[PDB]
């Protein structure tokens, strides 16, 4: 016949937006916790009854390394820390614009230091009226690959902003098997993330000395499973671990926070074992030395920070280990080997392991199509 | 809300009439939870507002007050080079929208010019009657 | 709002014109009122939504965008068999509706078929012009 | 001429739905009253500005034995009692589905029974958004007959869900005369509701002994009016009163719930005396002997419910009387006599005494009609 | 939503077209925020209801569902006696509305009679065909 | 060519209405203040965030002395005064309809007199859903003359219901200079309002004696500026001030209240100085004798009233003066002079100097106009 353009309505279509999402936490508003205080000041209770729509045969290209949600939660967490742990001295630099001796002098800051309790609280992220959030359901997700079993929602699950390096503390587990994620293997430039499917207990207890214990009977099996999954990418070579290569104290050794104390712990007696298809580790309680600090290197920029003296004593911490961060060492001098050292420190990297599913979308109804009819004039 | 994504164009077009017939035939609280009621009512009100505004503003091309209109711009072959059945039985809406995303700016001007010409001719005839 | 219950069809129609002309001629408290406000707003929003949905759905019969519509379907003599004047001067809407309850199902199909008839005739007319 | 079909939009229409309503009773939320506690927990503050509107010369068919709005208040008060008057043990049997000696074993439940106050408060039922209720205003209404004055509303009038038999507690009175209502007369099987336009007072006080007061000087007037009105229905008959014919202890003898006490008062010396066109009683303070009890057949299903024993004393109950339930005795041997005995037993009948004035209505706007119009084509 | 006061008629009318083209082309917390939210919602609901009611009530004169309509009643020179250029180049809406407030009521009666006559003529032609 | 009528929609036009308005004040709900209690019982919390759209070069005619908003506040304050300071004996006249010495008698009632505090609170007026409030921003406003820079609002600014005479108490200051408002000068009938730019201080403190103190060093300059403003209208004649000319004890002298303390303070040593181009007043403290009262004349009608005995002691008041109401005297015998005296007393006048910058309007969208288009038929 004869094709003629026409304008339709009500077509389903999606896009990508850059709106602002609000927090949502089941706060308490009665205790001294700074997280509770922040949640009470700016957050609202959770949805009494969530509603999830299970969409059908759709296929959308998910990408996690280029998401935009993280760039907002990472700026919200930093604001959160400005209400719990104020610094006695906040020493940061600032330069003066001069083409080139560029002016650069240290600036001093100080306020009150009242000791307060500190414990993370779950937080929910929701989208405003006019947008939706797609979430995937595939058991693997391939990293940054398309998946099919998608669903639509308005809010995320519970998220704990726990901060740490070289080891992922309390957090959600995998579906059925430990998985490895990386932006681009074979470039020895991007951090490798690993997610487990069964947490491993850790218990730290202690004036300037403390110990940490981890169940070896489970840790050996965890390493065995991780290595077994890992050989697939590099079958011929031999995988060997090794302690940190040096740098700032906040990255050479495990560092975390507990009860207003900044714990630093060496982690050498965990990566000295060269691994093969068989066992070469040993053959109870794995002791782990730790010493608290008062002059630390900030993670929100550059500059040292000092806090008030430590508490009297009797501080305990019990936590679960679910994820892991590992780096790689490549080169042409490699001779049938592959050394994997522990790394991390980029908080964005630590937080991408929790928002790698959700994607924020907007709906577009309009549409143009060629039809077989003709207008009456 | 006209349909569920993934289904082909023709299937949705066929099913919408049955959906309309069916719809016409008529066949643990936290006192801070009150906020969520407003959060829902605002979304519904905004949806209705946007629907009305878009329906009103769709009148430039002469297709006001309708959900499926028709125009008087001939369909070229350099845009898609595709036939009826293949388009209306395959190529889910998102894929088709992506296919012709390059020319999605010229067609608007062409349609607006055609509407202007039709209105001018109709007013010229009105001068006669 | 179309008519106050009780009056006859003719009287209601006559009063509707005057009411429309006149209308369009330009001539204590407590904290717990919050809940009742929502309970009230919900009904109004639902009514607006339903009215708009029905108005848009009336596009199948060709009366879309209008309320007072008459089709080109001849009135058979096996449904009511009564004079128009008597019906329009007595037997208020409820009784009239209850009278034609038995056969009203078929008239809907007749209306749909007649609308499709006119539509197709329009498409064939398109070929010549 | 020629007739054509046409469609009109917006025509009012009456229909029947099966929606659900929400309790809204004046609450306090600060006192210890159980009714106020229940209202504050699950109910809403009453409507501040309800509106009643008057229709035109409308005529519909209000019904009393086919309404469904009673089945909601029944199941709401039943839930309220299970949370308000917590028994020490609420014994309720439960059988086993066996064809036939069928299996039927006793069932018991556990619950704490601390002494609690109980003073009934009205509850304002209201239909959800989209529907309405309708009520007439005829001073007689004939029962199930079409009225002429009709009004549309959302929330009913204050209703006390108090339970009792043979005598109604506080309740609305008639407007001009004492009225008599029934569903299908001439079967001596449907209870006759007699509504009074004057309140007969009563005061009963007192530990298994107590005394109730009846002022014959004010009861005689109401009795005479009721008997005179009854004479109209069966003038050829001679009206004779008597006492109950036997049955459950909760029905034969008057019962009430006052101050956590299950009063059973024997009112035989008020309905045995015969009546005629002239008085034949005597010629003041008739003493109604009463005995406190702890035994009740749960009106909300066959079972038992025994609470903690009574308080030491000082119990008063001052009540009004504005309604009554009376059935008539029929038979082939009726020799010019009309036996009138006390009635009651199904609290559904009492709940039909306050809901017969309200019917749930929905609206359908579409309409068809014949006309001489001819759409262009 | 046709513009903002203080601007000339022609300028605002022209800017409306450009605005529509651009839009269509796709180019501290406290417990007392509950009340003002309901207040805001009520105004929007009322505005929507009024807009719908007026849009429906414009059906007497045959301009149903149209922001801009056309009529066939000649403009008598005894009303304003002005040229169509000075009307739209100056005299923002308020001044023009003030100027022609005396004859406003008569116009509605004239339009109603013209519409009834047109409908009767159309029905006569219907009887013809 | 050939013009034809055409109807448009959405045209911007305004009008005036006579709708109602609800109080909007920031109450406390805990204090004993009667104003706070009344606001909590019937008022709403203040708006959390206002918005103002600045319109273009539009013009409007704001008439001040014919506004309808004043009566609403005047008849709303009367109720508030009827719930805070109750009189012990309320005596009012009462007549009987008789044409003529008509039947006229005095009716007396009583009420409880529990001593209670009293402090004025700010109040906001807001329009209901469907109407809008305008506002001008010119620095002079000429009184009842059109402005050019108008903008829309939704709720008026803070207002204090303070009631006094001859000296307007705490209130908002002018923009740049003192401004004089007068409905129609040269008729010696309408009160003349004057608004200042620099608030002046005053301290009045006290069994039946008290003293008031003022700051001369600022009052001299204020009076000089006021006379300089006045001389423009009257360049030829000579300005003069004088003490009040008599009347009721509530208009010949200043009168106000402090927490159940009704002060009638004489103000003769402030308006005796004859004035010319140069000063003739003096050359640190001006003292004003004050005597409390217990039998007063009501301001919301006609009739005397009595109150409870005065408080023990230690009564103080610090206040800011912002405005000034004056009367005037004409006459054909005036020999080139202008005498100005203190005024006030009509609460309508006392509130017409605070709402001169507001007006209520509703939008009329329909419009007609001629064009060159013609219909097809």
């Amino acid at each position: 016949a004869k094709k003629w353009v026409t304008v339709y309505y009500g077509v389903p279509v999606w896009k990508e937006a850059t709106t602002t999402l609000f927090c949502a936490s089941d706060a308490k508003a009665y205790d001294t916790e700074v997280h509770n205080v922040w949640a009470t000041h700016a957050c609202v209770p959770t949805d009494p009854n969530p509603q999830e729509i299970v969409l059908g045969n759709v296929t959308e290209n998910f990408n996690m390394w280029k998401n935009n949600m993280v760039e907002q939660m990472h700026e919200d967490i930093i604001s959160l820390w400005d209400q719990s742990l104020k610094p006695c001295v906040k020493l940061t630099p600032l330069c003066v614009t001069l083409n080139c001796l560029i002016n650069c002098n240290t600036s001093v800051i100080t306020q009150a230091c009242p000791k307060v309790s500190f414990e993370p609280i779950p937080i929910h992220y929701c989208a405003p009226a006019g947008f939706a959030i797609l979430k995937c359901n595939s058991k693997t997700f391939n990293g940054s690959g398309p998946c099919t079993n998608v669903s639509t929602v308005q809010c995320t699950h519970g998220i704990r902003p726990v901060v740490s390096t070289q080891l992922l503390l309390n957090g959600s587990l995998a579906e059925e098997e430990i998985v490895i994620r990386s932006e681009n293997i074979t470039d020895n430039a991007k951090t490798i993330i690993v997610q487990l499917n069964e947490a491993v207990e850790i218990n730290c207890t202690r004036i300037r000395q403390a110990h940490c214990n981890i169940s070896k009977a489970r840790w050996n099996e965890t390493l065995g499973q991780i290595v077994a999954k890992l050989e697939e990418q590099f079958p011929n070579k031999t995988i060997i671990f090794n302690h940190s290569s040096g740098g700032d104290p906040e990255i050479v050794t495990h560092s975390f926070n507990c009860g207003g104390e900044f714990f630093y712990c060496n982690t050498t007696p965990l990566f000295n074992s060269t691994w093969n298809n068989t066992r070469t580790d040993d053959y109870q309680n794995i002791t782990l030395q730790c010493r608290i600090k008062q002059i630390i290197n900030m993670w929100q920029g550059v500059g040292k920070a000092m806090y008030a003296p430590p508490i009297r004593g009797q501080i305990r911490c019990s936590s679960n280990i679910t994820g892991l961060l590992l780096t790689r060492d490549g080169g042409r001098d490699q001779n049938g080997t592959e050394t994997f050292r522990p790394g991390g420190g980029n908080m964005r990297d630590n937080w991408r392991s929790e928002l790698y599913k959700y994607k924020v979308v907007k709906i577009e109804p309009l549409g143009i199509a060629p039809t077989a009819c003709k207008r009456r004039v | 809300f006209l349909g569920a994504a993934g289904s082909t164009m023709g299937a949705a077009s066929m099913a919408l009439t049955v959906q309309a017939r069916l719809l016409l035939s008529g066949i643990q609280h936290m006192l801070q939870l009150t906020v969520w009621g407003i959060k829902q009512l605002q979304a519904r009100v905004l949806a209705v507002e946007r629907y009305l505004r878009d329906q009103q503003l769709l009148g430039i091309w002469g297709c006001s007050g309708k959900i499926i209109c028709c125009t008087n711009v001939p369909w070229n072959d350099s845009w898609s080079n595709k036939t009826i059945n293949e388009i209306w039985d395959n190529m889910t809406w998102m894929q088709w929208e992506k296919e012709i995303d390059n020319y999605t700016q010229h067609i608007y001007t062409l349609l607006e010019v055609s509407q202007i010409q039709q209105e001018k001719n109709e007013q010229e005839l009105l001068e006669l009657d």
